[PDB]
């Protein structure tokens, strides 16, 4: 005698409490809730593909790579409903720590080429500590693709993932900066 | 020579503008001194200090 | 001397090289930012370096 079985269309952000639909670009690792209404109350969750993206119990979801998913939620009266991730139009990616030169390396050249592309990451998550992966770092300085006076200079830009902060006239050779890669 | 002595100075002044040095990063995404110069900015004090060394040599050698 | 005032540059330009021996100054966000100023110790014991070759140099040039 319960009611048909609905997975919210909005979800809600865990960075930054934002009530809205998931986001169309992704930070590797992001998380947000999902909310099941009808059926009998009880829920269970689960993702069809897990490389993609993960689900807990409780409709926390854990975004693990770039591509399309589905996550099911099923109420203890049988019902089954599907919410359907689309691949995002690009995706954060925090590799290891490296020198401009060899961020590009490891990245094949996918940098960020302006810092919208990561301050809008923020705008759209938060910092990225509010996530239970980067859950306990204080900071991860990131790499922007140099410009052509910033190259003849020997330097870049930098922005950071958790404190923003965006700093210019950076050492391309200084530790302490990720790679961080768009796919 | 003395484009030794020209390299010096117009790197210590150089370094007096805060602009023409890059920066490190510590582990808190801070910046800090890094003690090198702009790849441009030490190249043009290489070509002025190699333009000195001819300019006082060449120009003692005036007998 | 030339020697003093040549001395004082290589080693001033040589302690900017260390970013230790440099002022700075640090924003709101936590940015040291480099001011262009040598802290009062280098640039004190610098001098005295400075003068202690522009000496030699005269004492080297009265040996003879």
């Amino acid at each position: 005698f319960f009611d048909e079985l609905k997975i919210d269309n909005k979800v809600d952000i865990i960075g930054n409490n934002v009530r809205g639909e998931l986001p169309n670009i992704w930070l590797q690792y992001g998380q947000f809730k999902l909310k099941a209404s009808g059926g009998d109350g009880t829920y269970s969750w689960y993702s069809e593909n897990t490389s993609i993206a993960t689900v807990d119990a409780s409709g926390k979801v854990t975004l693990n790579g770039k591509g399309s998913v589905v996550i099911k939620a099923t109420s203890g009266d049988k019902q089954t409903v599907s919410y359907t991730i689309k691949a995002p139009s690009y995706m954060i990616k925090v590799d290891k720590q490296a020198y401009y030169a060899d961020a590009m390396s490891i990245c094949k050249n996918l940098l960020p080429s302006t810092q919208t592309v990561l301050s809008d990451i923020y705008d759209s998550w938060g910092a990225a500590n509010k996530y239970s992966h980067y859950s306990s770092m204080n900071s991860i300085t990131a790499w922007i693709k140099q410009t052509s006076s910033e190259q003849r200079s020997g330097v870049s830009s930098t922005y950071n993932l958790i404190t923003q902060n965006p700093l210019p006239g950076v050492n391309v050779n200084t530790p302490n900066v990720y790679a961080v890669c768009v796919e | 020579a003395t484009e030794t002595a020209t390299r010096d100075q117009l790197t210590k002044e150089a370094f007096q503008n805060p602009d023409n040095q890059k920066v490190n990063i510590d582990e808190l995404g801070n910046a800090i001194p890094s003690g090198v110069l702009k790849d441009d900015v030490v190249a043009n004090i290489e070509e002025q200090a190699k333009a000195a060394g001819e300019e006082a040599k060449q120009q003692a050698i005036e007998n």
